[PDB]
């Protein structure tokens, strides 16, 4: 337990700015989204499909103060800040992967190919014989966007 | 003090397989005269789980019950350890130079074979090559249960050879006619049931349903999940349909159903049939004489259905009548002109009515050659029995049921020393050493293979893709114009029908040393480790039989039903649902086993007998009667003059249900079309919420501010992305029971004896139990209900909170795991459950398991020890390898990523299981459907695994009533 | 028992004690039978409708606790005295300072 609570604030921290710059995306995406694809989809759950992960991004906003708050009020107990920074960047990437996987379903109407670019799409386990994921986590990374995914479509 | 075991990798590395990491090799598997697709695991090289063959559209991806237990055949004990001649287990490599010398100079040689029926171009083409040299070959297809009886009615109904396929996603309406095309023992159970689920599947406030109209002469599995079922007896749904197509307008017909002009469930259906020609469907089952095949043929295609019956002309084989070959077999075995017996997959000894003698010619003639897997009653009798490779190491070809035309992988090099396939064997007859099945079968696609790409890129293709694509005969259109019509007076009467059938669970006995199948509870009553004979109150308040219990252990009357001086007794157990004078006996479970294994005694302070249930013997011994040899092989399903005699010896008989008939309460709900289309919101209002309080699910507790939702420790994971649940489209639920037998195999499992269970202890943790809902007990309509019930697991969850040696905990995404180390045994995890799903480790099981099913036992997931509870885990087992696979390289989980057992199994695509919170996927299209049906949310329990209810489609009035 | 009991101010008969007091504690290990076991099958389910059938093995423990209670309730009671001797002498008879 290396020296105490105050180390990992400076993290904690750096995970919640990322959020709140994700406000403004997703929030914006969502002006892009009604704005993209007006009338070329369903979109009648397809559009609030992608609202009903922004309350709950929102909403995650003021926890992250709580969450964060109740840690820096006292920094003394080292099992609080692995677990808030473990549940921040997990309530973080998961709001990022289902922003995702709504976002991939409207180039695949759009398109129709959901594209290459979509994901690591690697395979199963005994496809590591040929391509270990190893190859796949530096495609994915380095070609797959978190959330410049509709602007990307702002391409096509 | 802990032992040393070692670790034996390879030495030759085969370069493909990797030792940690199964991979899916793509086999067949042959039964009843055709050959399902499939899918295996291999794990390194062994197999441990059979799946479907998702590419293979005839499937798409499933597999019944009677799949998974050959799994199991295949590691039996008791197998063909060594060759046996005379009985004696003496030696093979004299064999080869004995049969070898009687082969090449043999010339006219005289043999017969008496096959399992061959649906496969190999084993059809080296009969030629083999029939080219010996003269006579009479090359009998004994067919379990005599033929199939749906082909050889329509051999004259088109004038030549015919199999339907029967897709009814284009047809609603189905009149069944006792067709268990809903039904494990018969054939393309998929097909069968998919495009007939899907024609369930609604996904709407309403939607155009098949209603079917089923009218068995015996209790089915097919009647349950069904609409308007009646009980009739067999040997009169002749006149039953005599009368039907009168009511429609093909013909007279009157004479025959005589009675049936004017009631109400023949009168009904015909008027909606001729209104629905393009969607209407007319089937016919296997007790039956061939002319109502023909009125199959006739109707259907009057009917203007041929592309919702889609109809496949085979390869010119309607040879296969039962009478017109066996007896002239055994014809030849008296007369000292046939001398070699070559049988194949089969035990007629045990089978083979007396009424045609078998056994009196068997002992007549030497150079008996029985290649077989176990060793029973066929073995003991003859002088020659080869061992016998289960099809995982055949090279065996094979063709889907009607279909396409696919090819075996052989897995796993022969278990066994010196097994010797038959097909080889076959070719080893043919005057040469044994042709190596990898180059003979090879041999035939050349002049077969269909496909202008060479072998190398496509025999490494098909072999891949498990299905040769072109295939699939070509489609007839309609022969008949009314030839069919001239065997009526078959409908005879004036006896107690003693009508065969095959149980879901066990097909010909030939699948009787399997315990995943044998302690399989059948679908209709949850009966295991016994044959059963299966009637009405009104008959056993007739007769002077019940079904007591004053234990829960259903003891049991008996019959001693006597046919032609041949009879012999058995359990009779009772059902509201039969008819009048009829009981359905069902086969196997009487087939004898000779064990070459000790039977393990160990001290009198030790338990051995109530587990070691493989030590008292192999399986198969004493577990019922053998019925089979009883019949006449005339109509060889159905029988009469049964001179019953209630006997004594009235012993138990076991179940897991051991009662049924729910008292009015909220667990299937059924409702109807219109019923659903007036209240959508149904599935709640048996038990709404409050009076302005939320919704059920995601309702508050007490705490909310505190819970653990909302605290880091259960969020802080790599876990908490997808949220995993369950839905079960309950619609298309009904008793396949291979729900079950996949979990069974994927998380391991041991079985359980007659002995154990009887006391009500099994460890199936998906039980599939049964329901009854009359109107009240009005006229005794049983009008069942099946629906599965894994362990729903809770977030509010009263088990987790129980346990006090941490072994359970809402693990991230709903998955409430249990983990079979931590815990104690002190069972309480249990008790609190409503759902008696936390099963438990009574006895050490695996000690006892022996050095053959070991190989079974997947090598994934922990194998569970004495005093240790164990449930669904919503075979999380999978759900680790891919998020494990996730969590190397980044990624979300697909829609299909991970399929469980109980999805991946159940053909009817009732379970969809895609995470939670991931709106794209089928759970929350399939969640977020009007009838999210949540099985005792009452209790504030806020489970996962929200599934469905039923919508039984009732008819419109029509004079239904 | 009870309601039979009170009757010749509350039976002070020393015989109809033993015959009673079991009777009185067979319920007992019934009540906790029952209440146990009664509603623990036939619980929100049909598919969990089983009886107990309880085996040879479930009664020789039952006696056994017999066995070992009086068996080591014996045991010390013969070393140890059984009356509370102290306060026996110091509580009701003439140990009152009032005499
Ligand atoms: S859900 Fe289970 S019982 Fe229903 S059809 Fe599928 S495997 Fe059979
Ligand atoms: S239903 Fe039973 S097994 Fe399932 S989570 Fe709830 S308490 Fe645990
Ligand atoms: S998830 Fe596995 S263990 Fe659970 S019921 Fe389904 S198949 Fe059986
Ligand atoms: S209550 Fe708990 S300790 Fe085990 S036996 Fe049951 S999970």
């Amino acid at each position: 337990y290396p020296g105490g609570v105050a180390l990992t604030l400076a993290q904690i921290e750096a995970a919640s700015e990322q959020v709140a710059q994700d406000l403004e995306q997703a929030l914006a995406e969502l002006e892009a989204l009604r704005l993209l694809a007006r009338r070329d989809e369903t979109l009648a759950p397809y559009v609030a499909q992608y609202e009903a992960i922004l309350e709950a991004h929102q909403q995650a906003v003021l926890e992250f103060e709580h969450w964060k708050e109740q840690v820096a009020a006292h920094p003394g107990d080292y099992r609080r800040a692995n677990r808030t920074l473990g549940a921040i960047t997990a309530r973080h990437e998961a709001l990022l992967q289902q922003y995702a996987d709504v976002a991939w379903a409207v180039a695949q109407h759009v398109n129709p190919a959901l594209l290459a670019r979509a994901y690591t799409s690697s395979g199963p386990r005994f496809f590591f014989y040929v391509v270990p994921p190893q190859y796949a986590r530096q495609v994915n990374e380095q070609a797959v966007p978190p959330l410049q995914v509709v602007r990307y479509l702002a391409a096509q | 003090r802990r032992p040393v075991e070692k670790i034996l990798p390879y030495v030759r590395q085969p370069e493909e397989i990797i030792p940690g990491i199964p991979l899916y090799y793509a086999t067949a598997m042959p039964f009843r005269g055709s050959v399902r697709p499939l899918l295996v695991e291999s794990h390194e090289g062994r197999p441990t789980k059979i799946e479907g063959n998702p590419d293979h559209p005839l499937s798409r991806g499933a597999t019944g019950v009677f799949e998974q237990a050959s799994l199991l055949n295949l590691y039996d004990p008791d197998r063909s350890q060594q060759v046996l001649r005379k009985g004696e287990p003496a030696s093979w490599g004299d064999f080869v130079q004995f049969a070898r010398s009687l082969a090449a100079e043999a010339g006219t040689k005289r043999l017969a074979v008496l096959c399992e029926p061959s649906s496969s171009p190999t084993l059809a083409a080296l009969r030629r090559e083999l029939e080219r040299r010996y003269a006579q070959v009479r090359w009998v297809t004994y067919r379990p249960e005599g033929d199939d009886h749906e082909a050889l009615g329509l051999q004259q109904a088109f004038g030549r050879p015919v199999r339907a396929r029967y897709r009814f996603s284009e047809a609603r309406v189905i009149v069944s006619l006792d067709a268990d095309f809903l039904g494990p023992t018969d054939r393309n159970f998929v097909e069968n049931t998919r495009e007939f689920a899907a024609s369930r599947r609604m996904e709407r406030p309403e939607d155009e349903i098949s209603r079917l109209y089923v009218i068995e002469s015996t209790y089915t599995v097919t009647g349950g999940m069904a609409d308007h079922r009646l009980r009739l007896r067999a040997g009169d749904i002749p006149a039953f349909a005599a009368a039907l197509a009168a009511e429609l307008g093909v013909g007279e017909l009157r004479e025959a159903g005589a009675r049936f002009a004017g009631h109400p469930y023949v009168v009904e259906i015909a008027r909606d049939l001729r209104a629905a020609g393009a969607r209407g469907v007319v089937l016919a089952g296997e007790t039956q004489p061939p002319a109502v095949h023909a009125l199959c043929a006739v109707i259907n295609d009057l009917l203007g259905s041929l592309g919702r019956t889609v109809i496949l002309h085979a390869l010119d084989e309607p040879a296969t009548a039962q009478h017109a070959a066996l007896a002239e077999l055994v014809q030849a075995m008296q007369a000292g002109a046939v001398d070699a017996l070559l049988l194949l997959n089969v035990n007629p000894v045990y089978d083979a009515p007396a009424a045609l003698g078998f056994a009196e010619a068997l002992a007549q003639v030497p150079e008996v050659i029985h290649l077989g897997l176990h060793v029973d009653e066929t073995a003991r009798r003859s002088t020659w029995h080869l061992p016998s490779t289960h099809y995982l190491e055949a090279w065996g070809d094979g063709r889907a049921y009607d279909g396409t035309l696919s090819v075996i992988q052989p897995l796993i090099a022969p278990l066994y020393e010196a097994a010797h396939s038959p097909l080889e064997v076959l070719a080893l007859l043919a005057t040469g050493e044994e042709q190596s099945a990898y180059d003979l079968v090879r041999n035939t696609w050349r002049r077969l293979l269909a496909g202008r790409g060479a072998f190398e890129q496509a025999w490494q293709r098909v072999l891949h893709d498990g299905f040769l694509p072109d295939s699939g005969y070509p489609t007839v259109s309609l022969r008949p114009n009314r030839q069919a019509l001239a065997d009526w007076p078959q409908a005879a009467e004036g006896g107690l029908e003693v009508v065969f059938r095959l149980d879901p669970t066990v097909l010909d006995g030939s699948f009787a040393n399997n315990a995943w199948a044998q302690e399989l509870p059948d679908p209709i009553t949850k009966i295991v480790w016994d044959n059963v004979a299966i009637l009405s109150p009104k008959t056993a308040a007739a007769l002077g039989v019940k079904a007591e219990y004053h234990k829960g252990v259903y003891i049991a009357d008996v019959i001693e039903l006597s046919l032609d001086g041949r009879a012999v007794e058995l359990p009779v157990w009772v059902l509201p649902g039969h008819p009048d004078d009829s009981i359905t006996v069902y086969l196997g479970y009487g087939r004898e086993i000779t064990s070459t294994r000790p039977e393990r005694k160990t001290p009198f302070f030790d338990l051995d007998d109530y587990t070691d249930i493989y030590g008292h013997g192999a399986i198969a011994t004493g577990v019922g009667v053998n019925v089979a040899p009883l019949r006449r092989p005339d109509n060889t399903w159905v029988a009469y003059g049964a001179q019953v005699r209630k006997t004594g010896r009235t012993y138990k008989i076991v179940t897991t249900q051991d009662h049924g008939s729910m008292v009015g309460r909220p667990l299937v709900r059924l409702a109807t079309v219109e019923e659903f289309r007036k209240n959508p919101d149904f599935a709640k209002e048996a038990e709404p919420p409050l009076e302005g309080l939320e919704p059920w699910d995601q309702y508050p507790t007490l705490w909310e501010e505190n819970h653990p939702s909302k605290q880091p420790a259960f969020q802080d994971s790599d876990y908490y992305r997808n949220q995993w649940a369950m839905v079960i489209d309950l619609n298309a639920c009904t008793g396949c029971n291979a729900c079950i037998v996949a979990c069974d195999s994927e998380n391991n499992i041991p079985m359980v004896g007659k002995n154990e269970v009887g006391r009500g202890r099994e460890m199936h943790w998906l039980r599939i139990d049964r329901y009854f809902v009359s109107d009240e007990a009005h006229a005794d309509d049983p009008q069942i209900v099946v629906q599965p019930v894994p362990c729903m697991h809770c977030e509010n969850a009263p088990c987790e909170s129980v346990c006090p040696v941490a072994a359970t905990v809402h693990s991230p995404d709903g998955l409430n795991e249990m983990v079979y180390n931590r815990c104690i045994g002190t069972r309480y995890c249990s008790n609190n459950c409503p759902y008696k799903v936390r099963r438990f480790n009574w006895f050490n099981w695996v000690k006892t398991l022996p050095i053959q099913v070991q190989m079974a036992q997947n090598p994934d997931v922990t194998v569970r020890f004495r005093g240790v509870m164990e449930k669904c885990t919503y075979c999380v087992q999978r759900i680790r390898e891919a998020q494990r696979q996730a969590n190397i390289e980044k990624r979300p989980l697909r829609d299909g990523e991970v399929k469980t057992a109980c999805q991946q199994a159940c053909p009817a695509e009732a379970i969809t299981f895609g995470d939670l919170n991931d709106p794209n996927n089928a759970v929350v299209k399939q969640r977020q459907n009007a009838r999210r049906y949540e099985m005792l949310a009452a209790l504030n329990v806020k489970p996962r695994t929200s599934y469905l209810a039923r919508i039984t489609n009732p008819n419109p009035r029509l004079l239904e009533q | 028992f009870p309601q039979f009991f009170w009757i010749k101010k509350l039976r002070r008969n020393i015989p109809f004690m033993f015959i009673a007091s079991i009777v009185v504690n067979i319920g007992m290990w019934f009540e906790r039978f029952v209440i146990t076991i009664t509603s623990l099958h036939r619980d929100y389910l049909p598919s969990s409708w089983d009886y107990f059938v309880p085996t040879w093995v479930d009664v020789l423990t039952l006696i056994g606790s017999f066995g070992l209670f009086f068996t080591l309730f014996l045991l010390f009671l013969r070393f140890v005295p059984m009356v509370a001797i102290a306060e026996v002498k110091g509580v009701l008879p003439e140990a009152d300072p009032h005499f």
